[PDB]
RNA sequence: UAUAUAGGCGUCUGGGGGGAACGCGGGGAAGUGAAACAUCUCAGUACCCGUAGGAAGAGAAAACAAAAUGUGAUUCCGUG
RNA sequence: CUGCUGUGAAUCUGCCGGGACCACCCGGUAAGCCUGAAUACUUCCCAGUGACCGAUAGCGGAUUAGUACCGUGAGGGAAU
RNA sequence: AGCGAAAGCGAGUCUGAAUAGGGCGUAUCCACACAAGAGUGUGUGGUGUAGUGGUGUGUUCUGGACCCGAAGCGGAGUGA
RNA sequence: CUGUGGGUAGGGGUGAAAGGCCAAUCAAACUCCGUGAUAGCUGGUUCUCCCCGAAAUGCAUUUAGGUGCAGCGUCGCAUG
RNA sequence: AAGUCCAAGAGUGCGGCAGUGAGACGGCGGGGGAUAAGCUCCGUGCGUCGAGAGGGAAACAGCCCAGAUCGCCGGCUAAG
RNA sequence: AAAACACAGGUCCGUGCGAAGUCGCAAGACGAUGUAUACGGACUGACGCCUGCCCAAGGUAGCGA
RNA sequence: UGCACUACGAGUAAAGAUGCUCGUUACGCGCGGCAGGACGAAAAGACCCCGGGACCUUCACUACAACUUGGUAUUGGUGC
RNA sequence: UCUGAUCGUAUUGGGCCUCUAACCUCGGACCGUAUAUCCGGUUCAGGGACAGUGCCUGGUGGGUAGUUUAACUGGGGCGGUUGCCUCCUAAAAUGUAACGGAGGCGCCCAAAGGUUCCCUCAACCUGGACGGCAAUCAGGUGUUGAGUGUAAGUGCACAAGGGAGCUUGACUGCGAGACGGACAUGUCGAGCAGGGACGAAAGUCGGGACUAGUGAUCCGGCACCUCUGAGUGGAAGGGG
């Protein structure tokens, strides 16, 4: 009485790595996504695989823009 | 095998110097395209083998 | 007597000047081709060993 | 059988067996370890055979070394 | 450096070694012998020693001890 | 005195066409500059970096290795 | 059928064949030796007080009742 | 931002030493089952036992109250 | 303790004779002081019963009890 | 053979209670009998699983004995 | 010796027939010998350069020996799985078991890659020879329901979908800083230089819209290198 299912894959840990208001680094991670999720908007880089990098170091912000959401890194000023 | 890995290098130095998987039904020929030579420091035309 | 040292690790794992364990990155050494030489380039070189295994790595170089 | 020898006869001198370890030569395991196992290790150990000596074995370069104007049989220790 | 089986050289412009091999250099001079001292061990004997045991210990054995006794035998083996 | 597979060089070296980035090392600290605030760096100065040999303790290594315990393996001998 | 005297000895014997018998044991006898065999297995592991105080999870495993690493304890050190 | 801050005897990092890696049950959300099992597999900064006495539940590890430094022939009280 | 082993009987195979075979590293030993009417191995296990037209090439030829 | 001035019912509990809870019954001590309990004694379950072993089979692996095939030494002369 | 048939003589192997002196005979007769079925010796008779034995070598070989013969598993076997990718389970961060529910992968493409530029489908309605329900064509409606090489999902009409021009970045030397993490693995990466592609430039290009298409170490093969080279120069081997 064998089953034809029992396989599956591994962990692909995807979701966001920085939320809103998240002081970041230049080149930093910010969502692993599969697909288009997240879009980039200002300072904000699509990798290989649709990963969102920083370009600039600053603050995280989601956003939306024409119907999508977006993500962008807003210059944080020096005190 | 059906798409072997065959083995480029450039024509001026004769250095093996990329490899990559062609096709032999598709392209049953030696294929010639422009890469870049590490030691001719320069593009020279690659072939197969 | 005298402490033997493992061989397979006295000749695996290197010392540097100041006491760091180092070793080289696997999984580069045939089937290079379909490796891109970014994720080439990342397994060449010199990493040091995880603190997790530095202690067993630094019994079997000891002795 | 002919030379001759084997062999036979006599007489003289020696060996024979034992002994705890150690010496030299020669045969030579497996349990075990490898987390299994065969190479391998165990280990040339155990055991055995031959054979002595108060000790034995090796010993007087058909040697090492590396351009040093080199050391100068063997043995056994300590490093390496 | 060596054991067995084939084959098989020259005597100094000879021959071997210098870690495949080749040339130059360098070191020796095979296929003949003997050789103590430095070194390993205690059957046995003598004189001592012990931050060793002290009769269920220390030898199996302080007393019949390889005894009684067990086994056909090799062999095992006490207590006081 | 480290870097490098090594030749090799050396407060630096490897990579590489490149003080272009890195890798490892230049113990540490504090002051001044010159930089951008890509996380801080680059040069000046000042203090001068500390290992090693006894022995205690804990783990660990090679030996049986905290103690007891098999069935079974091998060598030599004893038994109709 | 039986007495006396003999022969066949262990990976060997003997078997009108049962894996039967070979000194109260035989799908490889006995004794001594290698030997304190090995056992991821079971049992055992001896006086006291104080302080701290778990896990039964993840991954990998000729792996699942073992083990390595991480997690969770304790102790020293550094920051706070 | 405050907050306990003569402490949670906290966190992080690195070192010596570990044990653990057979969990049970109760409340929730679920899979397998027959939406049975004191069944099985999961999540739960959920609890207790594990490793926890005391009081209640007749008796009754996992339920309710409550965390045992010792003495007192005092009070107050929890669950009941 | 038997239906099992054995057994006299049968059929194959090896052996031409310091045989074949077996013990033994070898010498050697048994077989055998024997010689294919014998020796060794292998199955079976007294005794009786088991069926015709084709069957220098006659044909489906499997009996068909 | 852990103990002891060792009842029964219904329960509870590692789920079959002389030993716990609540009730019932029972003067102390013996003798002869039965065999329903003490999960009675006996034998670290022979069944089943796990680990180790042994012996056996074979077109499992790897070796070897033995057999057999060729080169060469023993090994020679004359003729084609 | 260069381009080169045949030559004369001397050195040799094989096949075949023989011979005797090697060697062999448990065939005979004598001697040691008084006894001896031993053994050795002499001689005769047969074989005979075979056979046997030594070293080397290819086959047959459970005759014998040493061993192996996995784990999960609602006991074990039988059956069925064992790695990677996607979804649900999975309790709206990540993650999370079951012999729970569904499926794919062990590739393919020299263009289905890079870049520049342009376009918008499916379906439906109306009309048209074959031609029809569905082919090609015309008009309209048509914001995603078509398609996206390949599983499912995340996305894609700003198009990542559809066409075309040219090209090989399916680069070399790197890489700040991060994700995931027992470890080993695994993913992302702006930007710097060299030399290229496309484009007027700005710019994009370190393979495919993303996620599977793979296997550590050891050992060895093949090309190049300012490495090393067992006295020295080389070479052998080693090293990158």
């Amino acid at each position: 009485s064998s089953s034809r299912n029992g396989r599956d894959s591994a962990a692909q840990r995807l979701g966001v790595k920085r939320f809103g208001g998240q002081v970041v680094k230049a080149g930093e991670i910010l969502v692993r996504q599969r697909g288009t999720h997240f879009h980039p908007g200002v300072n904000v880089g699509r990798g290989g695989d649709d990963t969102l990098f920083a370009l600039a170091p600053g603050a995280v912000e989601f956003g939306a823009k024409r119907g999508r959401k977006t993500v962008n890194i807003v210059p944080v000023a020096r005190p | 095998d059906v798409r072997p890995k065959i083995t480029l290098a450039c024509e001026v130095c004769k250095h093996r110097n990329y490899i990559t998987k062609k096709n032999r039904r598709n392209d049953p020929d030696r294929l010639e395209i422009k890469k870049f030579c590490p030691n001719c420091g320069t593009h020279q035309p690659h072939k197969e083998s | 007597p005298k402490a033997k040292t493992h061989s397979g690790a006295s000749k695996r794992f290197r010392r540097t000047g100041t006491g760091k364990i180092v070793r080289q990155k696997a999984n580069r050494r045939h089937l290079l081709e379909h490796k891109p030489t970014k994720r080439t380039r990342r397994l060449d070189g010199r990493t040091t060993v995880s603190a997790a295994d530095n202690s067993r790595i630094n019994k079997l170089l000891n002795g």
